[PDB]
């Protein structure tokens, strides 16, 4: 989102919101998905998914 | 071994370390409130605007049982007197009453959400 | 078998390269610190497990200042780097897989 | 530099006077008070301006015409 | 929609091109030649789907 | 050995050292600034500094040297200026050992609002820790930071004789 100043920072009755949702900007997995490059360290056919069932287990896809 | 000349003022480590703890706990203190022993922390006792209107009421019910008219007293200053508009010949109480909002405060969110 | 030895051996040896990393950084930031207790069983071990290494290269730094060598710490990180690499990035599309270790 | 620019600029009272009758129509102290500081200003910056012209650029105009760019 | 996809980021390319033209595919073992350039694992579209179901874990 | 006070100059130069750790954590004030509005001026304030800290890769190891090599070690410098030197280099080690230990979390945890947490309380300590050395070097007195003050004191001593 590098051509804006993607953080909302807002005051008492003050807050607009206009194609950056409030959900986007402060609320659960929309706003930290969106700081992914945060993220970075500095094969695709089997370990993807070896990886995520060994590290990130979910039963609504695992079981 | 050598700190300095000793006519220099020194502060000690405790001041750094109650300055440290202290605005830690008041950073703390102000995301949950009602959690300090079951309380909250203020920054104020009366709100100015509150104190106010309650010596402008005394004032003026006491003007008025001694047989005067009885006078308002405007915070942040009376008339100005011009001819062009009514903002500019009353803005000192104008500015004052703008203001209410953030001199109420606070400036950060009153309830706590997870992230 | 050989598969699952292998990843096996390949986390071991992470995981006792990122300790010997933590235990090189812990000595850099305690020799901050001048009037420890060198002898006392704490330091003794932490030592103990880092007599050899930099009693390896003790002869290359010249005894300029004798306070410090960072040096352990630049060797080991890139040594652990190249056991990544041995073993910014233009792409058609967003990858996925640069957010694995 | 406060007290000496003070003495250029304050006027006295015919000046205040005079920028009083030509700006408005009406003679001093029978005004609203934002009005009288503008012909207050008035007298100070024809002060001003007339300093400037008497004693600081009677003398610094010898042309000595060079130094362009 | 397309047009907000296009105001929130853009590519910013800095060397050149991210996509190239596209090689097709034959089998070894309609009037339309159809594209097999994306029967493979390792494409563009097996990326944007194997980054999908990444997100949704 | 000069046993002076500070003056004016020094003081600015000690305040331009003291902009350099901010610079070095700058990147994680979102993740404070959402929570408390009121320093939402920590956003944009060290912009330029960290323009001119960056024109060159080796700009501030060059900036180390020549502090430490031309400053610290000069006895007719006073002792307080020099000291407040000494406590800018320390705090920007403080600042990269931080880093370090950020660039080595593990996956599991940088994948939770913890790394949040530790964003903001990289960036929240290393303010708190450059505010109160300004205010001290705007005074022009001494503060003692606790595990950090004593080895700036013998570095002092120890870069004095450092001829000899
Ligand atoms: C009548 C005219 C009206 C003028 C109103 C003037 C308001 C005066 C505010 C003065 C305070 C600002 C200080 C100047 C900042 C210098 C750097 C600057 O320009 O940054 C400029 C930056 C703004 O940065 C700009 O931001 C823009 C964003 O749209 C862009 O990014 C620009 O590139 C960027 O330059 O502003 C600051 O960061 C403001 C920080 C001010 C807070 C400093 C904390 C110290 C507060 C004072 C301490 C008082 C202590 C008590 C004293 C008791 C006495 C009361």
């Amino acid at each position: 989102l590098i051509k804006y100043q993607a953080f909302d920072a807002s005051t008492y009755d003050q807050g607009v919101y206009d194609f950056l949702t409030i959900e986007d900007l402060n609320y659960g997995f929309d706003r930290f998905w969106l700081r992914r490059k945060m993220r970075n360290h500095q094969g695709p056919r089997v370990e993807f998914f070896r990886i995520l069932f060994e590290q990130f287990y979910h039963p609504n896809f695992h079981d | 071994v050598y700190k300095g000349p000793a006519s220099i003022p020194h502060a000690s480590a405790e001041v750094f370390g109650a300055f440290f703890l202290a605005t830690n706990t008041a950073l703390l203190a102000h995301m949950f409130p009602g959690k300090l022993f079951g309380s909250e922390l203020h920054v104020r006792k009366w709100d100015p605007d509150y104190l106010a209107s309650c010596c402008n009421e005394q004032g003026m019910r006491r003007e008025a049982l001694s047989g005067k008219k009885p006078n308002l007293w405007l915070l942040g200053g009376g008339p100005r007197l011009v001819n062009d508009s009514w903002e500019r010949m009353w803005w000192n109480n104008l500015h004052w009453k703008r203001w209410k909002v953030p001199r109420t405060g606070p400036a950060f969110p009153q309830d706590m959400y997870w992230q | 078998l050989t598969s699952v030895y292998a990843r096996t051996f390949e986390r071991a040896a992470f995981g006792f390269a990122k300790m010997y990393l933590f235990c090189l950084f812990m000595r850099v930031l305690l020799s901050w610190f001048p009037s420890i207790d060198w002898n006392s069983q704490p330091w003794a071990f932490l030592r103990l497990i880092t007599e050899p290494y930099l009693q390896i290269y003790r002869g290359i730094l010249p005894p300029l200042f004798g306070q410090l060598d960072f040096t352990p710490l630049f060797g080991f990180l890139i040594l652990q780097d190249v056991v990544e690499l041995m073993s910014s990035m233009f792409w058609t599309t967003t990858d996925i897989m640069c957010y694995f270790d | 530099t406060v007290a000496a620019g003070a003495a250029i600029v304050v006027p006295s009272g015919k000046q205040v006077e005079a920028a009083s009758l030509d700006i408005y129509g009406r003679p001093p102290s029978q005004l609203l008070p934002n009005e009288r500081r503008a012909a207050e200003f008035a007298a100070g910056h024809r002060r001003w301006k007339g300093f400037v012209d008497n004693s600081i650029y009677s003398w610094t105009r010898t042309l000595p015409g060079h130094d362009n760019p | 929609t397309l047009r907000w996809r296009k105001t929130l980021y853009v590519a910013s390319l800095r060397r050149g091109f991210r996509k190239k033209s596209r090689k097709q595919r034959i089998l070894v073992m309609s009037l339309i030649t159809k594209p097999t350039h994306s029967y493979t694992v390792l494409g563009k579209r097996a990326s944007r789907y194997r980054h999908q179901i990444y997100k949704d874990v | 050995r000069n046993e002076g006070p500070m003056t004016w100059p020094w003081k600015l130069m000690c305040a331009i050292l003291y902009m350099l750790p901010w610079v070095d954590v700058t990147e994680k004030t979102v993740y404070f600034v959402e929570r408390f509005p009121a320093f939402v001026w920590t956003e944009y304030f060290s912009e330029p500094f960290e323009h001119w800290y960056n024109i060159h890769e080796y700009a501030p190891l060059f900036i180390f040297f020549a502090t430490y090599l031309g400053i610290v070690r000069n006895k007719k410098i006073p002792h307080v200026a020099r000291y407040h030197v000494m406590m800018g280099v320390m705090l920007d080690i403080v600042a990269m050992i931080l880093i370090v230990t950020e660039e080595n979390l593990p996956t599991g945890v940088l994948w939770t609002p913890w790394s949040d947490l530790f964003y903001a309380l990289m960036f929240w300590f290393i303010f708190l820790l450059v505010i109160y050395c300004l205010f001290f070097c705007f005074l022009g007195w001494y503060c003692e930071i606790p595990l950090i003050s004593e080895g700036v004191y013998l570095q002092i001593e120890q870069a004095e004789q450092l001829g000899q």
